[PDB]
């Protein structure tokens, strides 16, 4: 039927205003549907943030109404949430979401965008190779270094998806995070199969592929 | 605005286990309410509706039960793959409000882990940062002591762990602990070690190298 | 060969050799007219049908709620408002509750409370509007027995048709549409894949949500209240909860309303009336006093009585003299062989040259003992056949 | 302090210095007692409750039918049959139907013809056994103002209950359960969480689809028939047709049915009613005829005249020689100061040792003017109060 893909800034800086679209495709958002925004502190539970239908009409959480505004563009077929006056208890991934058509609850989701307060800047991170040294073999890297969070992973364009672990990224003293991506591999393959890590930073719009060898 | 409590918090159970999470909120809600499965990392996914209606493509060893203040989720027969943290939702009354989550982990037979050693990279020396990088793949249960040995100095307050959310068909965790030294007091050394204990280990687990081979 | 059968059948007599004759043409009847030197004629009101009807008017009767808020007031502070409350998705109801030093007011009395609900029709049912420019009459003619059989389209706006039946030549039918059945006091109601004729005063008084016509969007819906009642105010709060599908109930209440059914867009009557007249001028029989059949029948069926006390016969023919009058009549004294009762299937004729072929007869037998003849001379067949009235 | 806001709120005075007094305990309701030299107290029915129900019968009232069949019989050929008939996955009809040559038979009469198709439920309602074991009343007592406050637990198996009140010692409840309402001719009814006790050949009568129970596997559903209608019979099949959900015609059966709801298993129920004896001997105001108040109150609210005619007043008291003796009357004239009215709330205290504490007095105005009177000497406080009956 539908997707939804949220689009944002992921660093706000305190007293700033977060601003993020959800991107509806499949189908209309002029739909008998309600449109809501949800959100999760990291490490912690869903708080509903508010919600619009396509007639314009809005209902927003008493505890942060005077904050939020929640709007609709039919034209590119999406809907948007501006949020004021941000503290870092605003720290947060965002979702946007569905209902169903009964008034049911949440029948779909978007990947949800990660969006952090903080008056630091962006920084990219750096990648460095953690290769593999004479059953089975173990390499990866380590993506090093980046503000603010996330950064995504892969290996081989995505095409060795087995064995992999990504580790959940450190903080450092320095306030930047760091980060491991790893992977077992048969030993007998270390020297006939190329090894590429896919490094993706979106704040940063970094990208890196980086080769590890023995 | 209507409180929702789910109890418990957490919880630890064998797989073919049967699992019961409460939900209890402060007013009555009727039977609006809704039951939600987070794998970790991405978005929550509707398992039930009506406080009884089990959902399309959703395994019939879900179920919901209740009515007016007490609900229950029960997962009849636990699975790798149901490691997850589930919520409950009333949309009963404006605004609708989640519970805290109870997060259902898995129990399994204990296994050791696969411990590797990645030294720095010249590439990384080049700018002055030396990471040793110490790996403890796919083991059970969560609990694990690293130590790090620079020439048989036993470390502290110069490294960092972090653990993989549990695994959905084998159940496992892995850990990667990060030793952070500057080039110069890295040089400044020729042997680094990392110890590993596990209650899968008949022995602490010694994985090494000296710099420069 | 057709209304054999049919249980609702009229037998129309002609007159002289005049040229008209009256019938009445009901849904699932048929009608026989028989004329002197003309061949006899079937008339089937077949379908009434409907195209391209308008949506005049939606009702829900089944819908859901959720996502309530209330606003409550002390005494003498006022009405109580939501923004909702003039927000075309929820559905409210303002009310007075108890109040006192117990629930945050400081005096004793009745408070304002408004409770309003998001409100989601999940099933509706149809009103369409029924023009007779849309009207048409499906009727069917087939000679008795044997390009022998036609379908006209009888309309309102053309009331008037005329159908050829091969070498019997042509009938002409002038049908009154008018007192056919009224359909300016009625609508065509669907719900859920049933579907009724409903008297319109009858549907504007159903008491559920509605709007006019269905347009884009978003149907604004009147009167939701219909479909969800409030309960138990308390002081700062008010219960929501719809009544059930009112579907079995509609359904119950159109227990005795004309029933009709769907095909494709068009919708399709069974409460057939129609007066019509029957032009029988142009109507013959093949005009050619052919020879008599040389050949013997056979029985290919024993002769079997219809519901209206006529005999259907079956014969094959072993001859190739075809085209040629078929032999057929009733007698009680087999010497004289004296004609009595008559041919409902008049003046037979086997058309095929070549032999084995088949030919319907229905007789109209007398009263008592009677022998079905059929044939010439010594091969002729006879058959005993009896009559006891009822 | 409870009961103030209650509408049905009733008042019953003691006798003498007697054991006993008989109240009436309906739901929703409160009763405020009150005898000489007795704290005053109330009663509250808080919550009739019914655990462990036993699902006597479901009656299925949404279904949906497929994948009909159909078997006919020619006349004098026998009964018409199919393998399904038997089957409980099915609902079935026979009938009878005009036939003849146009449709298979050698002959025109009434053939056999059985028709049926797939049943499957897809909404039903349970009604459930009520038995006395598990039925509960919860009792809420409260001291008029101040572990002054208890709640216990009446059964039928259990109705009498004591309740402890701190330095005011206990009272109490010997309850009748059997005359509170009865529970043999009812039974529990649940539709699409919607909840109702009704009477059980009510239930019984219900003409709806119906099993027992809700054993595992598969349900047998009795008198499917009901749910479904066969129509317009042709020679060889039959039209089958649900009826429309008849949930909506059943809660409008249900109007004026005692309405109840859910809480986790466990049904909670609000036709309240409950004869009880209040044993008295027992209840003791704190026992100490403590030093009057020194210091001065005022006033946290303006006195507040209750639905009944009483008066409520809240103040603040500034001293730190608590406990001590609240000094609270009324008074018509302002030099002899004779107490007018009474106390609802009897021989007021104030029981904290720290200054800036709050106390509610309800007090019984006489008609006409009056002053409320609340302190010793020259900071006492006046208020000017008028009661106009009605």
């Amino acid at each position: 039927q539908v997707q939804l893909q949220e689009s944002g800034p992921g660093l706000v800086k305190p007293s700033g205003t977060l601003s993020l679209t959800c991107a509806v495709s499949g189908g209309s958002i002029s739909s008998s549907n309600w449109w809501s925004w949800v959100r999760q502190p990291p490490g912690k539970g869903l708080e509903w943030i508010g919600e619009i239908y396509h007639s314009g009409s809005t209902n927003y959480n008493p505890s942060l109404k005077s904050r939020v505004t929640i709007s609709v563009d039919k034209s590119k077929n999406q809907f948007s949430l501006k949020l004021s006056s941000v503290t870092a208890a605003d720290t947060a991934v965002y979702y946007c979401a569905r209902d169903r058509d009964d008034l049911s609850p949440f029948d779909y989701w978007g990947q949800g965008t990660l969006v952090t307060v903080s008056s630091a800047s962006t920084k990219g991170p750096s990648v460095f190779p953690l290769a593999p040294s004479s059953g089975t073999a173990a390499l990866g890297c380590l993506v090093k270094d980046y503000f603010p969070e996330p950064v995504t992973v892969s290996w081989n364009s995505g095409a060795l998806t087995s064995g992999v672990h990504t580790f959940p990224a450190v903080l450092q003293s320095s306030g930047l995070y760091s980060l491991s991506s790893v992977v077992t591999v048969p030993s007998s393959s270390l020297g006939t199969q190329t090894y590429i890590c896919n490094v993706n930073h979106k704040p940063s719009n970094t990208k890196v592929d980086k080769r590890v060898e023995p | 605005d209507i409180v929702m409590t789910q109890s418990p918090s957490s919880l630890s159970a064998s797989v073919g286990d049967r699992v019961t999470i409460t939900c209890r909120a402060s007013q009555g809600i009727r039977n609006d309410l809704g039951w939600y499965q987070q794998k970790p990392g991405k978005a929550p996914k509707r398992l039930i509706y009506a406080a009884s209606s089990l959902q399309s493509g959703v395994p019939s060893r879900f179920s919901g039960s209740g009515s007016g203040t007490e609900f229950t989720l029960t997962i009849s027969s636990l699975q790798p793959e149901d490691f997850a943290t589930y919520y409950c939702l009333q949309h009963n009354s404006y605004p609708r409000t989640f519970g805290q989550g109870t997060k259902v982990e898995i129990k399994r037979t204990v296994a050791a882990p696969s411990v590797f050693i990645f030294p720095p990279s010249d590439e990384q020396l080049k700018s002055g940062t030396a990471s040793v990088v110490c790996l403890l793949n796919n083991f059970y249960p969560r609990e694990a002591k690293v130590q790090w040995k620079v020439d048989n100095a036993l470390q502290s307050g110069n490294s960092q762990e972090s653990v993989t959310e549990q695994d959905s068909k084998d159940s496992t965790y892995s850990l990667s602990s990060t030793l952070t030294l500057s080039k110069a007091d890295y040089e400044k050394h020729k042997v680094y070690a990392c110890e590993v204990t596990h209650q899968g280990l008949s022995s602490p687990v010694t994985k090494s190298f000296n710099r420069g081979e | 060969i057709r209304c054999i059968g049919v249980s609702n059948r009229d037998f129309v007599e002609g007159m002289s050799g005049g040229t008209w004759v009256d019938v009445v043409l009901e849904h699932g009847g048929c009608v026989t007219v028989m004329a002197q030197d003309k061949p006899t004629v079937d008339i089937e009101l077949v379908t009434t049908t409907v195209s391209n009807m308008a949506e005049v008017r939606s009702y829900c009767y089944e819908a859901s709620i959720s996502d309530m808020a209330s606003d409550s007031r002390c005494p003498t502070q006022g009405e109580a408002y939501l923004d909702k409350q003039s927000d075309t998705q929820y559905v409210c109801k303002r009310t007075l509750v108890d109040r006192g030093w117990g629930n945050g007011c400081g005096l004793f009395g009745k408070g304002s409370l408004v409770t309003c609900a998001k409100f989601a029709c999940s099933k509706k049912m149809t009103g369409k509007s029924i023009q007779p420019e849309n009207l048409e009459y499906r009727i069917m003619l087939s000679v008795h027995g044997s390009e022998n059989r036609a379908k006209v389209e009888i309309t309102p706006n053309s009331p008037r048709a005329e159908a050829t039946l091969g070498g019997f030549g042509s009938l002409g039918l002038d049908c009154e549409p008018r007192t056919g059945l009224d359909f300016s006091d009625l609508y065509y109601l669907t719900m859920n894949n049933k579907h009724w004729l409903v008297h319109k005063e009858w549907f504007h008084d159903i008491p559920l949500p509605w709007h006019a016509g269905a347009d884009t969007g978003t149907p604004h819906w009147n009167n939701k209240e219909a479909l969800v009642e409030f309960k138990d105010a308390h002081a700062k709060r008010q219960t929501v909860v719809v009544l059930g599908s009112q579907e079995g109930a509609v359904h119950t209440a159109l227990a005795g309303a004309l029933e009709a059914e769907m095909d494709g867009a068009k919708g399709r009557l069974s409460s057939g009336h129609l007066k019509c007249r029957l032009k029988m001028d142009k109507l013959r029989l093949k005009g050619v006093s052919y020879s008599l059949c040389t050949a013997a029948f056979t029985f290919t069926k024993i002769p079997a009585e219809t519901l209206h006390g006529t005999v259907t016969v079956e014969v094959q023919y072993a001859g190739t003299d075809g085209p040629c009058k078929v032999p057929a009549q009733m007698a009680v004294d087999m010497q004289t062989l004296t004609p009595v009762g008559r041919l409902i299937t008049a003046n037979p004729v086997i058309t095929e040259s070549t032999e084995n072929s088949k030919m319907m007869l229905e007789l109209d037998p007398p009263f008592g003992d009677s022998y079905i003849v059929i044939g010439v001379g010594e091969k002729k067949i006879t058959h005993h056949w009896h009559r006891s009235g009822s």
